[PDB]
RNA sequence: AUAGGUUUGGUCCUAGCCUUUCUAUUAGCUCUUAGUAAGAUUACACAUGCAAGCAUCCCCGUUCCAGUGAGUUCACCCUCUAAA
């Protein structure tokens, strides 16, 4: 019963996440204007705490991580008239509304007389090019380039690093991948979980670790601090799971 | 001009081609002009001055530099 | 404000224009102001803070060092509040001028 | 239906210097774009009484006609809900003086 | 609200003329045996027409 | 200097600044007043620097790139992520754009740090095997060959309408040969 | 350019329309090919139009919005 | 002053500056202007791709649809991009310029075997 | 100081504080009330602050306002086909009206969640148009053609210049 | 508008002109590389190049774009409907 988009499986993964108020809902360098100075009470005080647990616990609903995968060059309407005449893939879709991305139909065309579907990253490329979001820059980021990589994994601040790998790529990318599993290989070298309780973090960490027998350094660091519930459950999940 | 500053001027009435008809003020150490000038005159307005509202330019086709000894 | 030591404050010199009549009204203003932990004191509840920059994870600045009321100050229709409608005007922009805050001796 | 564009309107009767008819004027609330505040506007209107069931002063309804035959007379006033000055409580409401139950209700 | 009266009683009257004086197929487009042409347009011909 | 970092490192920053920014603490000489909407063009001419130099051309050596991380958190504010322009502080337009590319070059490496609130992603589904990019069973006539309307590909008609056009058509002398190929050298 | 009324000047108005240059057997394809597509195109129009009855279908006879109406006058009730 | 709103006629104008073609689709009747008195004004259309040669076309026919079920008639651009769009089969005018380059091309392949 | 002793009513964000919002088919909300009378204080106030707030929701609906009719007004509505909708205002607070007022004429709120939702469908940015409706004039703008060519320069790429 | 200048032997309230700067149109001056938007301002008047073709004659664009500000709450709705 692997159940990747499991419920309970996945809450108990994002409790062995450390909330941390401070650090979830750190005060980003935003526009920050002059708030209100309310005046709350201990119920109000203790419902927005409530209130900012459960909008960090709905922040570590994101994100999925299965594998990389291959462009492939669709062939549906072959027509036997161009061969290598008309190119500049021609595009004729209706953007209607509520559809996803990934449900669209962006008929890329070919030099030849072929019909593909828009190649995997140049479909990504297209999308980001059509309707952007929180960040999400067109072209691969600059951020998670070779030397740029080993600079942001040597000066130690997985912060930023997943923030802009969730907000850049997609939950399915062949460098998205990647990167996670370059960022994942360098947190499992010595011990710090710590950085990674302010952003996504689950998408293939424990359940990797898990996966392939890596929850050495994980419980090396829960027998050193502390926490013997959490303990018992990591080795009843291991037990389940394994 | 006035008491304190008792100088020379030299205030002679400019007829506008638009139509009307007013008395300007041409500055400059010695008035080289006379009479028969088509000259642009721009909205220059001098301090302590009145009756003065325009003045006259020395260059819409006229000279180019200022005058230098 | 250097001398005092605050960095950051707008102040909008209307009506009159004077030195000492300044500074003594700044006196004033400053004689009859209630503190963090005074206004904590006085109202009893907690002086929160709700950060725009973080979500709804109030952070406390004075904490009462007495009273502790469970119900918080109720909201009320129609409070009294008088302010100035030039504030408003501005905050909306209302009329037009590209002097307000633009480029002044700032900092 | 109402070819006009005001279907149902209430208005007071005031001008009935004609034959089977009575000027009506509706009071409407007008915002200002700067003071923010609702200041009573009226405007004159044109009913049609087919057959003149009070003189003057009396708060009615009104209803469109379809098409204005005439000019530019367009309600008709065919009920009076109410009648100024004996003014009918919701339930129980006998025909009283103002501020003073002269007809004793409950009889 | 005053109609422009001048304006609209000069167009009543262009088409007035126009309807009126309507010409049958025979006046104006009086074909031409040699020329190949037709009078009042003064427009030529296709060049299929250059004998049919 | 020649491989500068320097100095930054070294005691003249302490005696010259240490703590306070290096654009607001400048006075313009100009038509005084207020600073006005537009500065300084060129910081330097032709070989020297006429009148009172640039804000940041008046340091020597010190450079703007990412490698000089103080002077972006000095020209940045400390809480918010509002990059104060040229016309607001005063400085050539040689040095604007240096700025300006400098803090392209640290955001494109990650250097300015900032959270970024996520929210939701793009799609609902996560799965590269969707019908709607994956394929679709073809149709008899295509996988016999010529696609739908077999009308597309080259047909040599008959020559009653060859002939009838012929008839037409008659100046315009436009002889042809026969089918033509498909391929393309 | 000219406006039907107009001087027209002289420089144009001397040449004979000469038509343009036709292959037998290509434009007897271009001709078969329209045909073909004019045909498809009017079967195209039908179809336009009986997707324009199904929408308004769609719209108007949609029940749900009358079992809405009906819920907000039972409500109103 | 009044409308007609019965069969359309959708006329182009290719108004711009140079180095700067950009189409722009207007939909009127035969006896009208193109900023002048219509029936449904459109937005524009893409002739030449965006980067990396990727035609994006924004299929607008909801209404167009309805007008031509109502009464809309279609000019050359309307019919080539409606034909090699998808809804309607390739149009015969592509395909027969298509067979037209077909033939440049042997007409290539001759002169390089006679020439050189 | 302001000029008045409830400046409520002029200070903006009274405006964005509405809620209550009537049908589409209301026509008249002919209201009457008393003011020398201490006993209806709910329903006075009631008139006197929250009014503007669902004038300004929808100004498409007429106003009636008395100053002193009997010691037991009404509230006289009407609907499409001009109904007479009858209640009593005295021994009434404030909120208590407000709720039934915006349950007879009012409409529910899942109502004008829904009108919000449609809206929110009707907003299509994707399309373009030359600045007015939408953003991103044409492709040439937003990453795609040349931005703006009348502006930017080209190179060698175009022709004329060679 | 966060500075104020400008009265009086001097000060306060109090009110007139004005910058400090962004600018759109331009006088002179000086006057690099490569490329673009404009060269009617005046509801002043006009040479030369001209600008409407055409499909088998039927016929439409010609009431199109192209320019001007004379006039200037026609440039948008409710009850709905005219050719087509
Ligand atoms: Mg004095
Ligand atoms: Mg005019
Ligand atoms: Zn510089
Ligand atoms: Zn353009």
């Amino acid at each position: 019963k692997p159940t990747f988009m499991d419920e309970e499986v996945q809450s108990i993964l994002t409790k062995m996440t450390g909330l941390n108020l401070q650090k979830t809902f750190k005060p980003a360098i935003q526009e920050l204007k002059p708030p209100t100075y309310k005046l709350m009470t201990q119920a109000q005080l203790e419902e927005a705490t409530r209130q900012a647990v459960e909008a960090a616990k709905v922040r570590l609903k994101m994100p999925p991580v299965l594998e990389e995968r291959v462009p492939i060059n669709d062939v549906l309407a072959e027509d036997k008239i161009l061969e290598g005449t008309e190119t500049t893939k021609y595009v004729f879709t209706d953007i209607s509304y509520s559809i996803p991305h990934r449900e669209r139909f962006i008929v890329v065309r070919e030099p030849s007389g072929t019909l593909r579907k828009a190649s995997w990253e140049e479909r990504d490329r297209m999308i980001q090019v059509y309707f952007p979001k929180e960040g999400r820059k067109i072209l691969t980021p600059i951020i998670f380039k070779e030397e740029n990589l080993r600079t942001m994994y040597s000066q130690d601040r997985h912060v930023d690093v997943l923030n802009l790998c969730f907000a850049q790529f997609e939950p399915d990318s062949t460098e998205y991948i990647k990167v996670h599993h370059k960022t994942y290989e360098d947190i499992d070298k010595r011990g710090k979980y710590d950085l990674l309780r302010s952003t996504r973090y689950f998408g293939g960490m424990v359940w990797y670790f898990v996966n392939n027998k890596k929850i050495d350094g994980l419980l090396i660091d829960q027998i050193q601090r502390d926490l013997i519930d959490d303990a018992t459950n990591l080795v009843q999940l291991y037990h389940v799971l394994h | 001009p006035k008491k304190p500053n008792s100088a020379n001027r030299k205030c002679c009435r400019v007829r506008l081609s638009t139509g009307r008809e007013a008395v300007c003020f041409i500055p400059g150490e010695g008035h080289t002009l006379q009479e028969h000038q088509i000259v642009l005159v721009e909205g220059g307005r001098t301090q302590d001055l009145p009756g003065v509202k325009l003045t006259v330019v020395r260059g819409k086709y006229d000279c180019g530099h200022v005058q230098k000894k | 404000c250097r001398l005092i030591g605050i960095k950051d404050m707008y102040a909008k010199v209307s009506g009159s224009i004077n030195m000492l009549s300044l500074t003594q009204g700044l006196f004033r203003g400053l004689s009859r102001q209630e503190t963090h932990q005074q206004l904590a004191d006085k109202k009893g509840l907690h002086v929160v803070e709700i950060r725009e920059e973080c979500g709804p994870l109030p952070i406390v600045v004075a904490s009462p060092r007495g009273p502790l009321r469970k119900d918080p100050e109720p909201e009320d229709e129609v409070p009294d509040v008088k302010l100035d409608w030039e504030d408003v005007k501005t905050a909306q922009g209302m009329k037009r001028s590209v002097w307000s805050n633009l480029k002044r001796a700032a900092t | 239906r109402s070819s006009v564009h005001a279907r149902w309107i209430v208005g007071k009767v005031i001008g009935t210097k004609m034959q089977k008819t009575a000027k009506v004027r509706v009071t409407r609330l007008v915002l200002d774009p700067y003071l923010l505040k609702y200041f009573n506007k009226r405007k004159t209107y044109f009913a049609h009484d087919a057959l003149q069931q009070c003189t003057v002063g009396d708060i009615v309804l009104l209803r469109a006609l379809p098409v204005p035959r005439a000019k530019h007379v367009k309600h008709e006033l065919a009920e009076i809900v109410f009648k100024v000055g004996k003014v009918i409580d919701p339930v129980t409401g006998k025909p009283c003086a103002g501020t003073t139950y002269l007809e004793s209700p409950l009889s | 609200v005053r109609p422009r009266l001048i304006a609209e009683l000069a167009r009543r009257v262009r088409a007035l003329r126009e309807q009126l004086n309507r010409p049958r197929d025979s006046q104006l487009y009086a074909v031409d045996y040699e020329t190949l042409t037709r009078p009042f347009s003064g427009r030529r011909l296709p060049v299929r027409a250059w004998a049919d | 200097k020649d491989e500068p970092w320097k100095y930054l490192e070294s005691e003249e920053y302490q005696e010259r600044y240490g703590s306070r920014p290096v654009w607001a603490d400048y006075r313009r000489n100009h038509k005084g007043g207020v600073p006005p909407q537009r500065t300084r063009k060129t910081c330097i001419r032709r070989n020297k620097v006429v009148g009172n130099p640039c804000p940041i051309c008046r340091d020597h050596k010190l450079h703007v790139d990412f490698r000089n991380v103080k002077l972006l958190e000095q020209f940045v504010c400390a809480h918010t992520g509002i990059i104060f322009y040229a016309p607001y502080t005063g400085v050539c337009v040689k040095q604007h754009k240096r700025l300006t590319q400098a803090i392209q070059k640290a955001r494109d490496h990650g250097l300015l740090i900032y959270h970024i609130p996520q929210v939701e992603p793009r799609d609902l589904d996560f799965s590269t095997s969707h019908g709607a990019v994956s394929a679709t069973p073809p149709a008899p006539t295509l996988v016999s060959g010529d696609p739908w309307y077999p009308w597309y590909n080259w047909k040599q008609p008959p020559e009653r309408e060859l002939s009838r056009l012929r008839r037409l058509y008659q100046g315009h002398l436009q002889e042809e040969s026969g089918p033509p190929p498909e391929s393309m050298p | 350019r000219k406006t039907r009324h107009d001087p027209l000047a002289k420089s144009k108005i001397e040449r004979v329309n000469m038509p343009p240059a036709v292959d037998p057997a290509e434009f007897f394809v271009l001709m078969e090919r329209y045909q073909h597509y004019r045909q498809t195109v009017r079967a195209l129009r039908m179809e336009f139009v009986s997707e324009v009855q199904r929408k308004v279908h769609e719209a108007r006879a949609g029940v749900l919005a009358e079992r809405k109406a009906l819920k907000d006058a039972a409500e109103h009730r | 002053k009044a409308y007609r709103g019965g069969h359309l006629t959708i006329r182009l104008a290719l108004g711009g500056c140079t180095n700067r073609p950009f189409y722009r689709i207007v939909a009127a009747h035969n006896k009208c202007p193109r900023d002048g008195r219509f029936v449904e004004q459109l937005g524009s259309y893409d002739p030449l791709p965006n980067s990396h040669g990727e035609k994006l076309v924004a299929l607008n026919l909801d209404r167009i649809r309805h007008w031509i079920g109502c009464g809309a008639h279609l000019s050359k651009p309307m019919e080539k991009l409606l034909g090699l769009a998808g809804f309607f089969p390739l149009h015969p005018m592509m395909i027969t310029n298509a067979e037209r380059l077909r033939r440049k091309r042997a007409r290539e392949v001759l002169l390089a075997s006679q020439k050189t | 100081p302001m000029k008045g002793r409830f400046p409520i009513r002029r200070t903006l964000q009274y405006l964005s504080q509405g809620n209550v919002v009537f049908k589409d088919s209301v026509k008249v909300m002919t209201v009457n009330y008393n003011t020398h009378g201490e006993l209806g204080e709910g329903a006075r106030k009631f008139v006197f602050f929250n009014i503007p707030q669902i004038q300004y929701k929808n100004p498409w609906v007429q106003i009636m306002m008395f100053k002193n009719m009997t010691p037991s007004p009404f509230l006289r509505f009407y609907l499409d086909s001009g109904e007479q909708v009858l209640v009593d205002v005295e021994t009434k607070s404030n909120k208590e009206i407000m709720e039934h007022i915006r349950k007879i004429l009012g409409k529910n709120e899942e109502t004008l969640r829904e009108e919000e939702e449609e809206k929110k469908q009707l907003s299509h940015p994707a399309n373009f148009g030359p600045r007015k409706y939408c953003l991103r004039e044409c492709i040439c703008e937003v990453e795609g053609q040349v931005p703006c060519p009348s502006l930017v320069p080209l190179p060698k790429e175009m022709r004329g210049k060679y």
